């Protein structure tokens, strides 16, 4: 009798949530599905335990801030949020949102999917995209994992820790070298400079999840950096010196310009089996210089995906999003402190 | 998971109107 515990670690948001089942862990949080004894129906809960580590602070509060905000068809909401009743005892936040029966990762795992499963997919990782970049806000960490999927085919992207207001000038260094559970969706971009990050990041990434649903492998995976890097370079083929002139350090440029030559490797013979007009949208999310690749809304417009390109409906945010503050310098305390009065509306009673 | 046809989402569905 008492907090049900979960795979060793309490999770502790009864009485409302009960009869907990553990779905799966990111990096940082670990989800179970419950029951809402007030709604009566199974949500998701993700328990994480942020407040000990500057960055950890980030991500819990990235997240919890942008997914409040947000409204949109494709990407998941917050509906509750438990922590302690005051700044002192807390240090777990349980983000409770709808229940989604699996990610695309996990479904990888299991299936090949059909040419129509993959183009109704790739619409609505799009779809929600131009939403996400309509609020000059980048993801960042678009990866299989955390596209969530249900039966009927409804897909929302989730996982927020990582977003960022887009700002060209922003020199975050830290990024590099920290922690994430998969690297293999990054942009080169971004596996080499702190700054300059743009929208076009996350159209990289987005390729690098339609390669995968073509192939059912990663297209440039790799141990690290240099390796994922040659990864690129042997499909993609070499870099001119202008793709290469938006890598910023000068001896990193200089390294990879020295690599032996690699033509580039047209997609229909990596991808034999894949529909023309995937690999022609493919062929210009993929590209090394992020200013050639196609943005959100262009893609959305592309032939691939004319059985659901419609302009009236797919919405855009009613303003950029916006931080109070810059959080990358401030203490991990200070983020506790705008943790809790974000969360602060969920309080019983509030 | 054995997905269902995508013409069975509701966003598909609104797509086909
Ligand atoms: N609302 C949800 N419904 C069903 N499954 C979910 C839901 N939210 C998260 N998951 C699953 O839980 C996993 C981890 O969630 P996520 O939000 O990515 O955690 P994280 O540890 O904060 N970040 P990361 O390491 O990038 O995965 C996902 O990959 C999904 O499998």
């Amino acid at each position: 009798a008492g907090p049900e515990m979960v795979r060793g670690q309490v999770f502790d948001v009864g009485p409302r949530y009960t009869n907990l089942s553990y779905i799966g862990e990111g990096a940082y949080g670990m989800v179970c599905s419950a029951y809402d004894n007030v709604n009566k129906v199974r949500v998701a809960i993700k328990k994480i335990s942020p407040f000990e580590h500057q960055t950890y602070c980030q991500r819990t509060l990235r997240e919890i801030k942008i997914l409040l905000r947000f409204r949109h068809e494709n990407i998941i909401g917050i509906n509750d949020i438990i922590r302690a009743p005051t700044i002192e005892q807390m240090k777990d936040v349980y983000i409770v949102q709808d229940l989604m029966e699996t990610d695309l990762y996990k479904l990888l795992k299991t299936q090949h999917l059909s040419n129509d499963h993959i183009c109704y997919f790739l619409y609505q990782i799009l779809r929600g995209l131009k939403y996400i970049h309509s609020a000059n806000v980048l993801h960042r960490d678009l990866k299989p994992s955390n596209l969530l999927l249900n039966t009927t085919c409804d897909l929302k992207i989730c996982d927020f820790g990582l977003a960022r207001v887009a700002d060209p000038d922003h020199d975050h260094t830290g990024f590099l070298t920290e922690y994430v559970a998969t690297r293999w969706y990054r942009a080169p971009e971004i596996m080499l400079n702190s700054k300059g990050y743009t929208k076009s990041i996350d159209i990289w990434s987005v390729g690098c999840i339609l390669a995968e649903m073509l192939s059912n492998r990663p297209i440039f995976p790799g141990k690290h950096y240099l390796d994922q890097l040659n990864h690129i370079l042997g499909i993609l083929g070499s870099p001119s010196q202008e793709d290469l002139n938006c890598i910023i350090n000068l001896k990193a440029r200089n390294y990879l310009l020295s690599l032996p030559h690699k033509n580039k490797v047209p997609w229909n013979r990596l991808f034999p089996n894949a529909d023309s007009k995937a690999l022609d949208l493919l062929d210009k999310m993929l590209t090394f210089n992020p200013h050639k690749r196609i943005e959100v809304e262009q893609a959305l417009a592309h032939p691939y995906l004319e059985q659901y390109y419609d302009p009236s409906d797919e919405p855009i945010a009613e303003a950029p999003f916006k931080f109070d503050m810059e959080l990358d310098d401030l203490p991990k305390e200070k983020l506790k402190e705008l943790i809790f009065e974000e969360t602060a509306r969920f309080q019983p009673g509030y | 998971m054995k997905l269902s046809p995508p013409s069975k989402s509701r966003l598909a569905r609104r797509r086909a109107l």
